[PDB]
Protein backbone atom coordinates (compact mmCIF):
# COMPACT_ATOMS: atom_id res chain seq x y z
CA UNK A 1 0.00 0.00 0.00
CA UNK A 2 1.68 2.95 -1.30
CA UNK A 3 0.51 6.30 0.29
CA UNK A 4 -2.06 8.19 -2.21
CA UNK A 5 -4.32 11.93 -1.46
CA UNK A 6 -6.33 10.62 0.69
CA UNK A 7 -3.78 9.33 2.79
CA UNK A 8 -3.40 10.82 5.83
CA UNK A 9 0.19 12.35 6.92
CA UNK A 10 0.09 13.86 10.43
CA UNK A 11 3.18 15.83 11.57
CA UNK A 12 2.34 16.96 15.45
CA UNK A 13 4.99 20.02 15.69
CA UNK A 14 2.69 21.54 13.19
CA UNK A 15 -0.19 22.25 16.14
CA UNK A 16 0.79 24.26 19.19
CA UNK A 17 1.30 22.37 22.35
CA UNK A 18 2.64 22.89 25.87
CA UNK A 19 6.19 22.99 26.34
CA UNK A 20 7.16 21.88 30.07
CA UNK A 21 9.96 22.12 32.17
CA UNK A 22 10.99 20.44 35.07
CA UNK A 23 8.71 20.63 37.96
CA UNK A 24 6.47 21.32 35.40
CA UNK A 25 2.77 20.15 36.07
CA UNK A 26 -0.24 20.12 33.53
CA UNK A 27 -3.97 18.60 33.41
CA UNK A 28 -6.06 17.07 31.22
CA UNK A 29 -9.93 17.07 32.02
CA UNK A 30 -12.69 14.95 30.18
CA UNK A 31 -16.18 13.84 31.00
CA UNK A 32 -17.65 10.85 29.30
CA UNK A 33 -21.32 11.46 27.63
CA UNK A 34 -24.11 9.60 29.03
CA UNK A 35 -23.90 5.87 28.83
CA UNK A 36 -25.88 2.92 29.84
CA UNK A 37 -24.27 1.46 33.05
CA UNK A 38 -23.10 -2.11 33.28
CA UNK A 39 -25.34 -4.10 35.33
CA UNK A 40 -23.50 -6.31 38.19
CA UNK A 41 -26.33 -8.09 39.19
CA UNK A 42 -27.46 -11.18 37.34
CA UNK A 43 -30.66 -13.25 36.84
CA UNK A 44 -32.28 -16.38 39.06
CA UNK A 45 -35.05 -16.49 36.14
CA UNK A 46 -34.47 -17.76 32.18
CA UNK A 47 -36.58 -15.55 30.35
CA UNK A 48 -37.97 -18.21 28.34
CA UNK A 49 -38.92 -20.17 31.70
CA UNK A 50 -41.11 -17.12 33.11
CA UNK B 1 16.08 44.81 16.83
CA UNK B 2 16.28 47.17 13.54
CA UNK B 3 12.93 48.69 13.71
CA UNK B 4 14.88 52.19 12.04
CA UNK B 5 16.49 50.61 9.13
CA UNK B 6 19.95 51.74 10.52
CA UNK B 7 21.90 48.75 9.28
CA UNK B 8 21.96 47.86 5.71
CA UNK B 9 18.66 45.68 4.56
CA UNK B 10 19.80 42.04 2.93
CA UNK B 11 16.65 40.04 3.78
CA UNK B 12 14.61 39.53 0.54
CA UNK B 13 17.57 38.48 -2.16
CA UNK B 14 16.24 35.17 -2.71
CA UNK B 15 19.18 33.79 -0.86
CA UNK B 16 19.63 30.18 0.46
CA UNK B 17 19.76 31.40 4.38
CA UNK B 18 15.57 30.75 5.00
CA UNK B 19 14.12 28.93 8.25
CA UNK B 20 13.58 25.34 7.45
CA UNK B 21 11.12 24.13 5.87
CA UNK B 22 9.75 21.62 8.24
CA UNK B 23 9.15 22.57 12.05
CA UNK B 24 10.81 18.90 12.97
CA UNK B 25 14.49 21.15 11.72
CA UNK B 26 16.63 23.70 13.67
CA UNK B 27 17.12 26.66 12.17
CA UNK B 28 20.84 27.97 11.78
CA UNK B 29 20.28 31.79 11.12
CA UNK B 30 23.00 33.18 8.85
CA UNK B 31 25.48 35.38 9.54
CA UNK B 32 25.23 39.45 8.67
CA UNK B 33 26.86 40.02 5.78
CA UNK B 34 26.81 43.19 3.56
CA UNK B 35 27.91 44.62 0.80
CA UNK B 36 28.81 48.35 0.81
CA UNK B 37 30.40 51.26 -2.13
CA UNK B 38 34.02 52.05 -2.36
CA UNK B 39 36.75 52.85 -4.84
CA UNK B 40 38.00 51.01 -7.57
CA UNK B 41 41.85 50.11 -6.96
CA UNK B 42 44.03 48.82 -9.52
CA UNK B 43 46.33 46.34 -8.21
CA UNK B 44 49.67 47.93 -8.88
CA UNK B 45 50.89 46.60 -12.89
CA UNK B 46 48.57 43.69 -13.12
CA UNK B 47 45.47 45.84 -14.36
CA UNK B 48 43.43 43.81 -12.01
CA UNK B 49 40.76 45.74 -9.69
CA UNK B 50 39.57 45.53 -5.91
Amino acid sequence: KLASEESAFYVLEHSSFQLLGTGGTATMSYKFPPVPPENLEGCSQHFYEM
Amino acid sequence: VDHEYKYPYVLGQGQDTLAPELPIWVYFPPQYAYLTVGDVNTQGISGDSK
